[PDB]
C-alpha cells in the first residue's frame, strides 16, 4: 500500500549514537534473527553513504527478542508526530479495577515504510574485538520502538478494534507503542476470558499475540508518610522525630515542632527515657493528622516531563516518587521484590524501573525520566539482562547518596 | 575496476568547490603534467571543457626528496561539502583477543583508493587545473575517476568495496579468516603450510582480477610483525620497544609523552605506576613551564625502570579454556590486574586509578567494572574473578550501600593487602557512653574559625582556627569530640557535610584532616554519629551554637 511520508523536525539531522559493545552469545543471536528478517524483507543490507546509527540489544522465555533502541530518533520525529498523529490518552484508564497489557507489535511488520525515511533507521550488529567492519541494516517496514509505528498504524487499529467496542461499551483499550493496555471492571475470571475475547477477535482479523501481565490501578495513590509508633521516647527518638518532621515540612506547610523542642532543652544525654508532656502530645497528634490528608495545588501538568526518583531500602525494598517540580509528588510507591535470595541489586533496580514506567503509561500516557541510584557504567552492562519490555525510558544516574533514606520508609 | 560505485551527495543545500588555482613556480608546472598523462591513460583522470565552474587547488612536492615528484590536492574545502559517510572503524583489534593460527600472511594492497571507481554525478565537484605558464592559455582542467587521496569519502568507499571484493572468495573458503585494516589484509589460517600459500597466491588472482595489486616475489612482512606500536609474534605478542628518555629537565609536554609509553607499556608489563607522575600535570595550562621532578615522582619513574629493564610477553586467546581476571591493590587509589587463561602467561595486564575520597570496596567495585566492560570489547565474555576481599566482607558493604552493585562470578584470594571494612558506625545509640554535642563554625572573609562540644556530662571546649572554611571546621568539631572521649562515645553534629563523608565510610582521603578522623574511629570500639537540624531550638545542640 501507499506510504505515510515522514519529515524530521525542521533543522533535524537522523541519530548517530554508538553500538554497545555485546557478548558474543547475543551478537550471535542477532545475526541470527536478522539473517531472518532481511529473508522476509523486513529489513536490508546498507553502504557506507549512510551515515546514521541506532543501538540494537538482544533481549528475552527461552527466545532472543531484538530491541531497538530507537530513544534519539523518537525525540527527532515522534515530537511532530505526537502533534501530526498523536494518539489521545484516556482519563478513565486509572480507574479500572483490572488492566492487562496485551503485545501487538508483530502488526507493524506488514506495513511498509516511506522510502526516504527508511535511511534514518539504520542499525549495527558489532563484531568482536573490532575485527570486521560491523554488519549494517536499515528497515524497509515500520519498526517497533518506533513511535512513529503506532501512530501510522493508528487508523488500521481503530478499524480492527471498533467490533470488539461496540459490543463492550465498558471496556477500555489503550495503544502505547507495541502494547494494547485494556481495562475493566468485571471480576478477575470475567476479566480474564473477555481478555481471551479480544485476543481471539484479534487474531482473526490477522494479528497473532504471543500469550497462548494485570495491574490494579484503583490502588494507585500517593502514599502517607509514617511517623514511628513508639511506647516511651528517648532523647534520640525524638531527635529523629524533630529531623524527619523538619524535613516534611517542606511538603505540607503547617507542621509545629516548637512544642517538641522544648522536651529537650538540656543537653542530656542521647539514651535517656524522656516522657512526652501534654502539650507535647498535642502536637505528636496535630502533626499525624495534618499528614495523612494529600497535599494541595499537586496537579499534573501535560507541557513538563515525568521525573522519577528511586532510592534502595535494603532487603529487596525500593521507594519510588514520581514528580515534575520538587516535593509535589504526583506518585509514591513501594516496589518490593520476593525472590527468596534469586535476585541481586540490579535485577530488582530493572524491574521497579519497569514497573513504574507501566504505572506511568497508565496514569499518564508517558513514562518520566528516571534518577538511578547506580554508577552508570554498571547500568550501561547489565540492564538488557533483566529488561522484559520493548520501550525504554530516558535515564540518568544519581551522583550523592540521600541523607533522606528512612524519610519514605 | 567493474566495482560498484557508491552513490554520494553533497551536504543539503550547497554546491562544488570553487577555489582559487593560485599560480605555481615554473619547474613544477611541468611536473604536475607529467603525472596527469601517466593518471590519465591509466583512466584514473580524464580533462574536461569549460562547463565544469568547479576546481580545487593543486600542489606539487618531493618524494622525502628523490626522483618521482608527488602531486597533491587539497581537499579541504570540498571535504566540508560532502555529506557524512558511515564512520570507520575507531578502536583496533588488540593483540589478546586474537587466537593462534598456524599460519598468517599481510597483504598491503598499493593504490588501493585510486584502484576504486567513483559515482559518476559525483565527479565533476572533484574538477581542478594546472595553471598556464604566465597565463599564457587556457588551463588544462581535469577530474577524477576513482576516490582521490584525502577525500571525506574515500576511507568508507574503499571499505565496503574490499567488504564486497572479498565475498566471494570468503565463501568458497570457509576456512581462512580475512581481517581488514586501512589498505591492509591479515589472513590467517589452519592449513598446513603449502595449502596456505596456494590460497594465499589464489587470493591475490581474485583480488588481481577486481584490480587491486598485492605483495609476490615475499610477503612484504615476515613474523614478528610490527604492526600499529604492536611486536606480534608466532606464538606470543608484546608492545614494541618502550624508551624512557634519560633527561635532567623535562616539560610538561615531555611528561605527556612519557605517561603515554607508560600507560602503553601497562598493558602486558605488570606493575607500571603513574599517579605520581600525573600528578604533575593536575595544574596545567601552559605546555613548556619546566616542571621539577618530585621526589616521590622520581621513586616511581625509577621503579617503573626496574620493570622496563627484561621484556615480558602476553599469549593469545584459547576460547576453550575459562577466561580469570586478577586484581592487586597498589596502595594509593592505585590498582593493578591480570587477565589470563594458564598460570605463568597472561592475555594482558591493566592498572585503575580513581580520581574524583572514596573506600577500598567501592574502589574494587569500580576496578570490577572496568575489566568488565574492557573483557566484552576483546573477547565477548566477562571473565572470572579472583578478588582480594573475603565474601563476608563484601555482603556487608553492598547490603547496606546506597547505590546497587553487581557482583559477578568471584572468589577469595588471600594475597595481602586485603580488602576491609576498618570501622563501622553504629546503628543505635550507645548507653553508657559519653553524648558529645558538637559544632563549628568559621568567616569567609577572615577565614578564622573554631570548633568546639558540649557533653551531657558538662564537659566543654573550644578550639580557635586559622586558614578554614564553614566546612573544614565542621570536621574539626568531630575530631575534637573523638580525641577527647573514651572507646564509647556518641556525637552529635547538625551538619549534612561532615555525616556525609563519615556514613561514607572512607579509608582515605585529599586532606589530612580526614585522615586523622580515620585513625579515631579505628581506636575507637563504639561510635554512634547522629544529625539534628540546627538553629531549631532542639537542646544539647542549641547550647553548642552558642558556644561557636
Ligand atoms: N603487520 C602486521 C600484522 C597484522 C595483523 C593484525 C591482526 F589483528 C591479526 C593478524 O593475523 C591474524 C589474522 C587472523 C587471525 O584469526 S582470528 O580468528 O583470530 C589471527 C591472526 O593473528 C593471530 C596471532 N598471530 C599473529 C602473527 C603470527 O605470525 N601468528 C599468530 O598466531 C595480523
Amino acid at each position: 500500500i501507499e506510504t505515510v511520508p515522514v519529515k524530521l523536525k525542521p533543522g533535524m539531522d537522523g541519530p548517530k549514537v554508538k553500538q554497545w559493545p555485546l557478548t558474543e552469545e547475543k551478537i550471535k543471536a542477532l545475526v541470527e534473527i536478522c539473517t531472518e528478517m532481511e529473508k522476509e524483507g523486513k529489513i536490508s543490507k546498507i553502504g557506507p553513504e549512510n551515515p546514521y546509527n541506532t543501538p540494537v540489544f538482544a533481549i528475552k522465555s527461552t527466545k532472543w527478542r531484538k530491541l531497538v533502541d530507537f530513544r534519539e530518533l523518537n525525540k527527532r520525529t515522534q515530537d511532530f508526530w505526537e502533534v501530526q498523529l498523536g494518539i489521545p490518552h484516556p482519563a478513565g484508564l486509572k480507574k479500572k479495577k483490572s488492566v492487562t497489557v496485551l503485545d501487538v507489535g508483530d502488526a507493524y511488520f506488514s506495513v511498509p515504510l516511506d522510502e526516504d525515511f527508511r535511511k534514518y533507521t539504520a542499525f549495527t550488529i558489532p563484531s568482536i574485538n573490532n575485527e570486521t567492519p560491523g554488519i549494517r541494516y536499515q528497515y524497509n517496514v515500520l519498526p517497533q520502538g518506533w513511535k512513529g509505528s503506532p501512530a501510522i498504524f493508528q487508523s488500521s487499529m481503530t478499524k480492527i478494534l471498533e467490533p470488539f467496542k461496540k459490543q463492550n461499551p465498558d471496556i477500555v483499550i489503550y495503544q502505547y507503542m507495541d502494547d494494547l493496555y485494556v481495562g475493566s471492571d468485571l471480576e478477575i475470571g470475567q476479566h480474564r476470558t473477555k481478555i481471551e475475547e479480544l485476543r481471539q477477535h484479534l487474531l482473526r482479523w490477522g494479528l497473532t499475540t504471543p500469550d497462548k501481565y494485570e495491574l490494579h490501578p484503583d490502588k494507585w495513590t500517593v502514599q502517607p508518610i509514617v511517623l514511628p509508633e513508639k511506647d516511651s521516647w528517648t532523647v534520640n527518638d525524638i531527635q529523629k522525630l524533630v529531623g524527619k518532621l523538619n524535613w516534611a515540612s517542606q511538603i505540607y506547610p503547617g507542621i509545629k515542632v516548637r512544642q517538641l523542642s522544648k522536651l529537650l532543652r538540656g543537653t542530656k544525654a542521647l539514651t535517656e527515657v524522656i516522657p512526652l508532656t501534654e502539650e507535647a502530645e498535642l502536637e505528636l497528634a496535630e502533626n499525624r493528622e495534618i499528614l495523612k490528608e494529600p497535599v494541595h495545588g499537586v496537579y499534573y501538568d501535560p507541557s513538563k516531563d515525568l521525573i522519577a526518583e528511586i532510592q534502595k531500602q535494603g532487603q529487596g525494598q525500593w521507594t519510588y516518587q514520581i514528580y515534575q517540580e520538587p516535593f509535589k509528588n504526583l506518585k509514591t510507591g513501594k516496589y518490593a521484590r520476593m525472590r527468596g535470595a534469586h535476585t541481586n541489586d540490579v535485577k530488582q533496580l530493572t524491574e521497579a524501573v519497569q514497573k513504574i514506567t507501566t504505572e506511568s503509561i497508565v496514569i499518564w500516557g508517558k513514562t518520566p525520566k528516571f534518577k538511578l541510584p547506580i554508577q552508570k557504567e554498571t547500568w550501561e552492562t547489565w540492564w538488557t539482562e533483566y529488561w522484559q519490555a520493548t520501550w525504554i525510558p530516558e535515564w540518568e544516574f544519581v551522583n550523592t547518596p540521600p541523607l533522606v533514606k528512612l524519610w519514605y520508609q | 575496476s567493474p566495482i560498484e560505485t557508491v552513490p554520494v551527495k553533497l551536504k543539503p543545500g550547497m554546491d562544488g568547490p570553487k577555489v582559487k588555482q593560485w599560480p605555481l613556480t615554473e619547474e613544477k608546472i611541468k611536473a604536475l603534467v607529467e603525472i596527469c598523462t601517466e593518471m590519465e591513460k591509466e583512466g584514473k583522470i580524464s580533462k574536461i571543457g569549460p562547463e565544469n565552474p568547479y576546481n580545487t587547488p593543486v600542489f606539487a612536492i618531493k618524494k622525502k626528496d628523490s626522483t618521482k615528484w608527488r602531486k597533491l590536492v587539497d581537499f579541504r574545502e570540498l571535504n566540508k561539502r560532502t555529506q557524512d559517510f558511515w564512520e570507520v572503524q575507531l578502536g583496533i583489534p588488540h593483540p589478546a583477543g586474537l587466537k593462534k593460527k598456524k599460519s598468517v600472511t599481510v597483504l598491503d594492497v598499493g593504490d588501493a583508493y585510486f584502484s576504486v571507481p567513483l559515482d559518476e554525478d559525483f565527479r565533476k565537484y572533484t574538477a581542478f587545473t594546472i595553471p598556464s605558464i604566465n597565463n599564457e592559455t587556457p588551463g588544462i582542467r581535469y577530474q577524477y575517476n576513482v576516490l582521490p587521496q584525502g577525500w571525506k569519502g574515500s576511507p568508507a568507499i574503499f571499505q565496503s568495496s574490499m567488504t564486497k571484493i572479498l565475498e566471494p572468495f570468503a565463501a568458497q573458503n570457509p576456512d581462512i579468516v580475512i581481517y581488514q585494516y586501512m589498505d591492509d589484509l591479515y589472513v590467517g589460517s589452519d592449513l598446513e603450510i603449502g595449502q596456505h600459500r596456494t590460497k594465499i597466491e589464489e587470493l591475490r588472482q581474485h583480488l588481481l582480477r577486481w584490480g587491486l595489486t598485492t605483495p609476490d616475489k615475499k610477503h612484504q612482512k615476515e613474523p614478528p610483525f610490527l604492526w600499529m606500536g604492536y611486536e606480534l609474534h608466532p606464538d606470543k605478542w608484546t608492545v614494541q620497544p618502550i624508551v624512557l628518555p634519560e633527561k635532567d629537565s623535562w616539560t610538561v609536554n615531555d611528561i605527556q609523552k612519557l605517561v603515554g609509553k607508560l600507560n602503553w607499556a601497562s598493558q602486558i608489563y605488570p606493575g607500571i605506576k603513574v599517579r605520581q607522575l600525573s600528578k604533575l600535570l593536575r595544574g596545567t595550562k601552559a605546555l613548556t613551564e619546566v616542571i621539577p621532578l618530585t621526589e616521590e615522582a622520581e621513586l616511581e619513574l625509577a621503579e617503573n625502570r626496574e620493570i622496563l629493564k627484561e621484556p615480558v610477553h602476553g599469549v593469545y586467546y584459547d576460547p576453550s579454556k575459562d577466561l580469570i581476571a586478577e586484581i592487586q591493590k597498589q596502595g594509593q587509589g592505585q590498582w593493578t590486574y591480570q587477565i589470563y587463561q594458564e598460570p605463568f602467561k597472561n592475555l594482558k595486564t591493566g592498572k585503575y586509578a580513581r580520581m574524583r575520597h572514596t573506600n577500598d570496596v567501592k574502589q574494587l567495585t569500580e576496578a570490577v567494572q572496568k575489566i568488565t566492560t574492557e573483557s566484552i570489547v576483546i573477547w565477548g565474555k566477562t571473565p572470572k574473578f579472583k578478588l582480594p576481599i573475603q565474601k563476608e566482607t563484601w555482603e556487608t558493604w553492598w547490603t547496606e550501600y546506597w547505590q546497587a552493585t553487581w557482583i559477578p562470578e568471584w572468589e577469595f584470594v588471600n594475597t595481602p593487602p586485603l580488602v576491609k571494612l576498618w570501622y563501622q558506625l553504629e546503628k543505635e545509640p550507645i548507653v553508657g557512653a559519653e553524648t558529645f554535642y558538637v559544632d563549628g563554625a568559621a568567616n569567609r572573609e577572615t577565614k578564622l574559625g573554631k570548633a568546639g562540644y558540649v557533653t551531657n556530662k558538662g564537659r566543654q571546649k573550644v578550639v580557635p582556627l586559622t586558614n578554614t572554611t564553614n566546612q573544614k571546621t565542621e570536621l574539626q568539631a568531630i575530631y575534637l569530640a573523638l580525641q577527647d572521649s573514651g572507646l564509647e562515645v556518641n556525637i552529635v553534629t547538625d551538619s549534612q557535610y561532615a555525616l556525609g563523608i563519615i556514613q561514607a565510610q572512607p579509608d582515605k582521603s585529599e586532606s589530612e584532616l580526614v585522615n586523622q578522623i580515620i585513625e579515631q574511629l579505628i581506636k575507637k570500639e563504639k561510635v554512634y554519629l547522629a544529625w539534628v537540624p540546627a538553629h531549631k531550638g532542639i537542646g544539647g545542640n542549641e547550647q553548642v551554637d552558642k558556644l561557636v
